[PDB]
């Protein structure tokens, strides 16, 4: 990676010139080359009490006969 | 002297691990390996040694008495001994059949490598005492290719550590091999 | 009517307090299930689960001798909750003890058996003392002090006559039994100012002290002799949720488990986390295997752990749901995977080793049904919020969402082979076909006949028709080139599931009249009416490819292999009495997998009819 001696001294040498007190020649030019179940969770953590939709009925599905009574009769949803 | 043969030709007919095998399936098959036999020995060694009130005979206890020491009689004086730093264990024991099976499986390895094994027991956190930790015990055992499973280590540690003290004597463990 | 082998059962009910126990010869594990009690060894063999109680279990207890196992069940309001004694040499019913109203919160044995104590009834709080020598009732009293509140658990000392009930709302009482007078003597424990609610209990080996696991997050050490407070728990860094699993050791140490997954090894005078590990779910049961070197952890969601005492390494060994499961769906072709759905969870399981590969979660919701596609690109799911969500087969990424699919939650679901059309049915009664594109997801037409929620919808191999079933008693044969109805299927039964016969000439139905009925595709006339269970209902249907094998899952513990031409049964379901809602068969004709209204899944072996 180094086509020149200057890049050999620079870049890949780890010698910090500010915090390096009194290193010798052999330690300036030291190189870097010398050295289960997966879970997915919905982010929006919504409520059972935040459901959009119809109003559920107090009576059962097959028994809405004596209460439904659309003015002049008639079964509801 | 034929302990590997009487184990290999008893674990095959074992239906499910702990399950022992009934009477004649032992008496006829000690003639398979030509053990010295006598009916007077056979009666007590079968009926007296059936320690679950069934026809099956406990193989592990009998061959445990055969090959593994676990109880020294000091073998009279003027007789050179091997393990020298024992009797530092505060009378622990459960002695399950699986403990004996684990001991028997580990047996051929320890006798080959115990002169260097004891010194790596020593150099790893002794000082002079005679007590190592459980984790260091597992590390020392693995370095000589003795690999113990979770069930095996549970049954090992239930005999040499009763108070859950996480300290295990290594000489007393090595005493029941030589 | 031969009985074929049940290969494995996967369920676990960690919702009960101290449900998981270990019995003291060190090979088996006892944890309850929806209706039975499971026993698991080291080798993966299910050893004869205990049938009884006619309803859900509530609590478990075991003897120190290893000879007797106790269990309690729940019953209706104003009815008897029966305590069943069990033996272990021959695992059968020994006695039926019935002196409670409602449920049974806790049971406890004396160290050398004989006596049995049963704190039960959140409404009728009382304690009776049994014997197992003679199975009568000795003596009892209202075991909750007036102007205080209720009581939760019990435990036994080493004196055969001193028991002690747990403060449901502030009544800590150490009891004493008098044999000749046939009385029990209550003694209140005097606490200074702390009024605590305690759910978990423990006792030391030599009866020196007993501990309490309170709601607030502290552990109260108490002395049974002087009946006075001994020590108070940690003041800094208190445990988060209510301690629901506390166990003691041979030394003064104790294994305390919190409700957020904090299994902590702690100390007696000043409680500190010497060693702790974090687990999934609130820990509900801690039991020592043989002496302490290994032990077992039960969690709120069904996990079972095995963690060694030295340096605390855990191993997850069992996973399951924690609610009613429905609508297992097999992938096409391969048979070594299958998928499930329940409340808040959709999980895909390996079927050879019965383990879990992934889970996807939408919290606080329940999944009514799922389905795959022809090639494994997505899992469409019918949640209860009126939404249809599609996830990737692995890593669970949300592909898209259909926002307002129905006015109530989508109940049924289907899939066409061309990966273009998804048929869905809501609780309002609408059957809706949806167009799935590469970028957009549209609605071509909502088809409108049903007057109740849609139970199940099945399509033919040619993506041209579909049958939709509903609980109003109508099954409608729709088309797909046009979107219209052809003929009605009217009966006196609330339908639950429908199934296409291969060669597409007959259609079978079911419901809650215990009559499997054959119908024609056109003219809608009846052909034959079979018998389902003679007691309950019929809920799960499946027919294999060859068309002669056909599986019925009733409301009872029975799965029944039926002959298609005759009425012939090959009775296999000696399993779990939880309500078998949906059922499915293997594509390669190898397995029969069924689900239940509790957190259970059963996997049977395929016979040839």
């Amino acid at each position: 990676e180094i086509p020149k001696d200057d890049l050999d001294f620079r870049l890949a040498a780890l010698y910090n010139h500010h915090t390096g007190t009194f290193k010798n020649k052999s330690e300036i030019l030291t190189h870097q080359e010398t050295i289960n179940i997966r879970h997915w969770i919905n982010p929006k953590k919504e409520s059972i009490h935040s459901i959009q939709g119809s109003i559920v009925s107090p009576h059962t599905a097959a028994t809405n006969g004596g209460y439904s009574r659309k003015n002049d009769g008639g079964f509801f949803s | 002297g034929c302990w590997r043969e009487l184990l290999r030709e008893c674990k095959e007919r074992d239906f499910n691990k702990q399950g022992e095998i009934p009477g004649p399936e032992f008496l006829a098959l000690v003639e398979k390996f030509n053990l010295d036999i006598s009916r007077d020995e056979c009666q007590q060694l079968l009926i007296k040694y059936d320690l679950k009130n069934n026809g099956k005979f406990a193989y592990c206890s009998f061959i445990q008495s055969c090959v593994l020491l676990l109880k020294a009689k000091e073998t009279s004086l003027m007789q050179r001994m091997k393990i020298q730093n024992a009797n530092k264990m505060k009378e622990a024991g459960a002695e399950t059949c699986s403990f004996y099976s684990a001991l028997l499986r580990i047996q051929p390895k320890i006798v080959h490598c115990w002169r260097p094994m004891r010194r790596t027991f020593k150099a790893y956190d002794e000082g002079g005492t005679g007590l190592l930790s459980v984790a260091d015990f597992r590390k020392v055992l693995r370095q000589y290719s003795i690999n113990l499973s979770e069930e095996e280590f549970f049954h090992i540690l239930e005999y040499y550590d009763k108070t859950l003290s996480s300290k295990i004597s290594y000489n007393d463990f090595l005493r029941a091999f030589l | 009517a031969v009985e074929l082998e049940l290969e494995a059962v996967i369920g676990f009910n960690g919702h009960v307090p101290t449900g998981l126990k270990c019995h003291p010869d060190q090979e088996h594990l006892v944890y309850p299930l929806g209706c039975t009690i499971l026993i698991q060894a080291i080798n993966t063999q299910e050893q004869n689960f205990l049938h009884g109680h006619g309803n859900n279990v509530s609590c478990v207890a075991i003897s120190k001798s290893g000879l007797y196992i106790a269990s309690g069940q729940v019953t209706f309001m104003g009815f008897k909750a029966d305590i069943i004694l069990w033996d272990y040499k021959k695992r059968e019913l020994m006695a039926r003890l019935s002196l409670h109203k409602g449920k049974i919160e806790a049971l406890a044995f004396s160290p050398n058996d004989m006596y049995l104590v049963s704190l039960g009834g959140p409404d009728d709080g009382s304690v009776v003392v049994w014997s197992i020598a003679k199975r009568e009732a000795i003596c009892g009293s209202p075991a909750a002090g007036l102007n205080v509140g209720n009581a939760t658990t019990v435990i036994f000392s080493k004196c055969r006559d001193e028991m002690f009930v747990t403060a449901g709302n502030g009544t800590i009482r150490v009891w004493e039994l008098d044999l000749p007078n046939r009385k029990i003597w209550p003694t209140e424990c005097q606490t200074g100012q702390m009024k605590r609610i305690v759910m978990s209990i423990s006792m030391a080996n030599d009866d020196s002290f007993f501990y309490l696991g309170t709601t607030t997050g502290d552990i109260l050490k108490m002395n049974p002799r002087t009946k006075l407070l001994a020590d108070t728990g940690p003041a800094k860094d208190k445990f988060s949720l209510g301690v629901s699993a506390i166990c003691c050791l041979k030394m003064g140490g104790l294994l305390v488990g919190s409700g957020d997954g904090l299994l902590v090894f702690c100390k007696s005078p000043s409680y500190k986390p010497i060693k702790k590990i974090q687990l999934q779910g609130g820990i509900t049961s801690i039991t020592l295997r043989g002496e302490g070197h290994q032990f077992f952890v039960g969690t709120e969601e069904s996990h079972i752990y095995r963690v060694n005492f030295t340096n605390f390494k855990e191993t997850l060994i069992t996973t399951c749901h924690f609610e009613s499961v429905e609508d297992i769906v097999f992938p096409f072709g391969t048979a070594e995977l299958f998928a499930t759905c329940a409340k808040k969870d959709i999980r895909v399981w390996h079927t050879l080793t019965n383990r879990e590969l992934l889970r996807i979660t939408v919290p606080n919701m329940t999944c009514h049904g799922i389905d795959f596609m022809r090639d494994g690109k997505s899992i469409i799911s019918a949640w209860d919020d009126g939404r249809i969500r599609a996830f990737a087969p692995e890593t669970g990424r949300l592909m898209y969402v259909i926002n307002n699919a129905h006015r109530i939650g989508v109940t049924a679901i289907a899939t066409t082979s061309d990966c273009k059309r998804v048929i869905s049915g809501g609780g309002e009664g609408e059957v809706r076909v949806w167009h799935i594109g590469h970028q957009t997801q549209k609605l071509e037409e909502a088809l409108k006949e049903h007057k109740s929620s849609v139970s199940c919808i099945r399509v033919k191999k040619s993506n041209e028709e579909c049958v939709t079933a509903s609980t109003d008693g109508t099954c409608i044969i729709w088309d797909l080139v046009r979107l219209r109805r052809n003929q009605m299927i009217l009966a006196n039964t609330l339908f639950q599931c429908v199934c296409y016969h291969p060669e597409e000439f007959q259609i079978i139905t079911s419901g809650t009249d215990r009559k499997i009925a054959y119908w024609e595709v056109f003219d809608g006339s009846v052909i034959r009416e079979l018998d389902g269970s003679l007691s309950g209902a019929v809920n799960g249907m499946d027919i294999t490819v060859e068309g002669v094998h056909f599986v019925t899952g009733g409301n009872d513990h029975l799965v029944k292999v039926w002959d298609y031409n005759e009425g012939e049964v090959t009775h296999v379901g000696v399993g779990h009495s939880g309500n078998i809602t949906r059922i499915r068969i293997s594509p390669g004709n190898q397995y029969i997998v069924s689900v239940s209204a509790d957190g259970a899944i059963l996997r049977w072996k395929y016979p040839f009819p």
